[PDB]
């Protein structure tokens, strides 16, 4: 019916479990994390890029004065100068010798090539986890996606899978993130409406085509000096360019746990951390009555050789006897040894070779062939290959991580160190009562 | 947007030892090499490597 | 389907986009050629009266080549 399990969150390594009911033949269970996604809820703050200053044509009045006006353009700046007497190709352009007033303006706008080279500032909330499993039971295979929250019944057809809450909540993104051309950076951008010149976000707008651009780039207008018409000015360096030069390295290369950052929507894929408490409701159709399944009269296991390598660096064989033929499941009732095969044909008497893997220097686990638990023991040597290109299939234990001989040595030493004290104690007490009874 | 063509560097040769690998890299022009552990903490590195 | 930088022919293959509208047939059914608007003709490719681009040496060789047979017309080549 219902089975509770705890599959490690590693994308690709299978997990084998054995579920059974009284009067029903045991059924193999296979759980795999095919792919995982970590999609956090995002809110767009503004859009920034490299500004392009616009200097409109100057306005001058021959004999008069001009008053600076107020405009809604970003970083608008206006100045008025008292005596200019400007020149162009053709000579002087006004008759007053010193009553010439010139008006200068300068605002900023989005560069024409900002539709491709532009960054987006985002704020990210709590991250949610969604995975796609490949549950296998009996002779059937199922694929499904579910949300790891503990309440969502993500089920393909009738699997009724309920993935419990993740053991540890982890999120590679800090509160504020910046996206640019598919590269995700962890940056602390200034909040909307508070722009510091010469830094990131010196110009911002709700959208690239928004008409309410706001910016603060520290535009300064200067007094003209040359005779011909001019609008001298000086400005801070483009903060977007500065940030691009000092970007650092992206989350695609900084994020931990082997996460693969990808965008549209922003998410982290195939992260490896923690455990998932799944719960499966297997339909009764898959289960088969124990009477129909063949029974094993006896079974003895012998193991050829073993190395506790990450891959399936182990071998095993067993003799068996049965009164029928069919398919039986094989399972290893240990947390430090995983078989490769789930089921295997059986024909009366014979022998089957099964490959396994372990991370302990002892193949001292229990193997069952549709029941009939059997004990194996071997002499597991360390592996030769220093480096392999495949993740470890079993988490390293401790109680099993120590060799039998070392366990024996430590046990004998501690036993002697605990026995001599007690024997001294008892002889002391017997002599003490002897002395008390002396008089 | 379109597609460009970019060079593929000479494939390195790995020398494997206990709890550590060694890369033998050759590059006529500057090339990027980044590493990151897959554990809880990621000691990301970045280096522009030129020459052998 | 394939990533949008790759064009898919009407056969089941995906090739790079640089092969589209390039003057060369790469799809088995030639779907990457007769779909774009290119109409240029090289110096050695004489342009027939129907607009099709045909090599110059094809002209007035004794056999019809163009759809209307402008190559064999006595007006183009005088015998
Ligand atoms: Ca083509
Ligand atoms: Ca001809």
């Amino acid at each position: 019916f219902e089975h509770a399990t705890t599959v490690p969150n590693v994308p690709g390594i299978p997990y084998k479990a054995l579920v059974e009911r009284a009067g029903y033949a045991p059924l193999n269970l296979e759980i795999t994390v095919v792919s995982s996604e970590l999609t956090p809820s995002t809110n767009k703050e503004y859009v920034t890029c490299k500004f392009h200053t616009v200097i409109p044509s100057p306005q001058v009045k021959c004999c008069g004065s001009l008053e600076c006006k107020a405009s809604s353009k970003a970083d608008y700046t206006c100045r008025v100068f008292g005596g200019v007497y400007p020149f162009m190709w053709g000579g002087a352009q006004c008759f007053c010798d010193s009553e010439n007033t010139q008006l200068s303006e300068a605002y900023v706008e989005f560069a024409p090539d900002c539709t491709i080279d532009h960054a987006v500032a985002l704020k990210v909330h709590t991250a949610a986890l969604k995975v796609g499993l490949r549950i296998v039971y009996g002779n059937t295979t199922a694929h499904l996606d579910t949300f790891v929250n503990g309440v969502t019944p993500g089920s393909s057809r009738d699997l009724k899978v309920i993935a419990g809450p993740i053991s540890a909540a982890f999120s590679p993104f800090d509160h504020k993130v910046v996206i640019r051309k598919g590269l995700v950076y962890n940056y602390d951008f200034p909040e909307y409406g508070a722009m510091k010149p010469g830094a990131f976000g010196d110009i911002q707008a709700s959208s690239l085509y928004a008409t309410d651009i706001v910016a603060r780039t520290d535009i300064r207008l200067l007094k003209p000096s040359v005779k011909n018409i001019h609008v001298p000015y000086t400005q801070a360096v483009s903060g977007y360019e500065m940030w691009k030069n000092n970007s650092g390295r992206p989350l695609q290369e900084t994020a931990p746990f082997g996460c693969k950052i990808e965008v549209e929507p922003l998410r982290a894929s195939n992260c490896a951390y923690g455990h998932i408490p799944i719960s499966i409701d297997i339909p009764d159709a898959a289960f088969v009555r124990s009477s129909e399944s063949p029974t094993i009269l006896e079974v003895s296991c012998t193991v050829a050789d073993c190395i506790y390598s990450a891959d399936f660096g182990g071998s095993l064989t067993l003799q068996y006897k049965a009164d029928r033929e069919g398919h039986c499941p094989v399972h290893s009732h240990s947390t430090t040894a995983v078989l490769k095969e789930a089921t295997t044909h059986v024909t009366a008497t014979g022998s089957i070779t099964l490959h396994f893997s372990t991370s302990s220097p002892q193949a001292n686990f229990i193997v069952s062939l549709c029941g009939k638990k059997t004990t194996c023991n071997a002499e597991c040597k360390p592996p030769a290959d220093h480096i392999i290109g495949e993740p470890h299939k079993v988490d390293q234990e401790f109680q099993a991580a120590v060799s039998k001989t070392s366990w024996n040595w430590l046990l004998a030493l501690f036993g002697g160190a605990s026995s001599l004290i007690v024997v001294g104690l008892i002889v002391l007490v017997c002599s003490s009562m002897l002395i008390n009874t002396r008089r | 947007p379109t597609v460009c063509r970019v060079p593929l560097a000479h494939t390195p040769t790995v020398t494997k030892w206990f709890k550590g690998i060694t890369l033998h890299l050759t590059a006529t022009r500057p090339t990027l090499l980044t590493t990151r552990k897959l554990g809880l903490r990621a000691d990301a590195t970045a280096e522009w490597i030129t020459g052998t | 389907k394939c990533e949008p930088s790759q064009f898919q022919c009407t056969n089941g293959r995906c090739i790079t986009l640089l092969w589209k509208c390039d003057g060369d047939e790469d799809c088995v059914d030639g779907s990457d050629e007769k779909n774009c608007v290119k109409k240029t003709c090289a110096e050695s490719d004489f342009v027939c009266n129907n607009g099709q681009c045909v090599p110059s040496r094809w002209k007035c060789d004794g056999d019809p080549d163009c759809e209307d047979g402008s190559d064999e017309s006595p007006e183009q080549c005088h015998m």
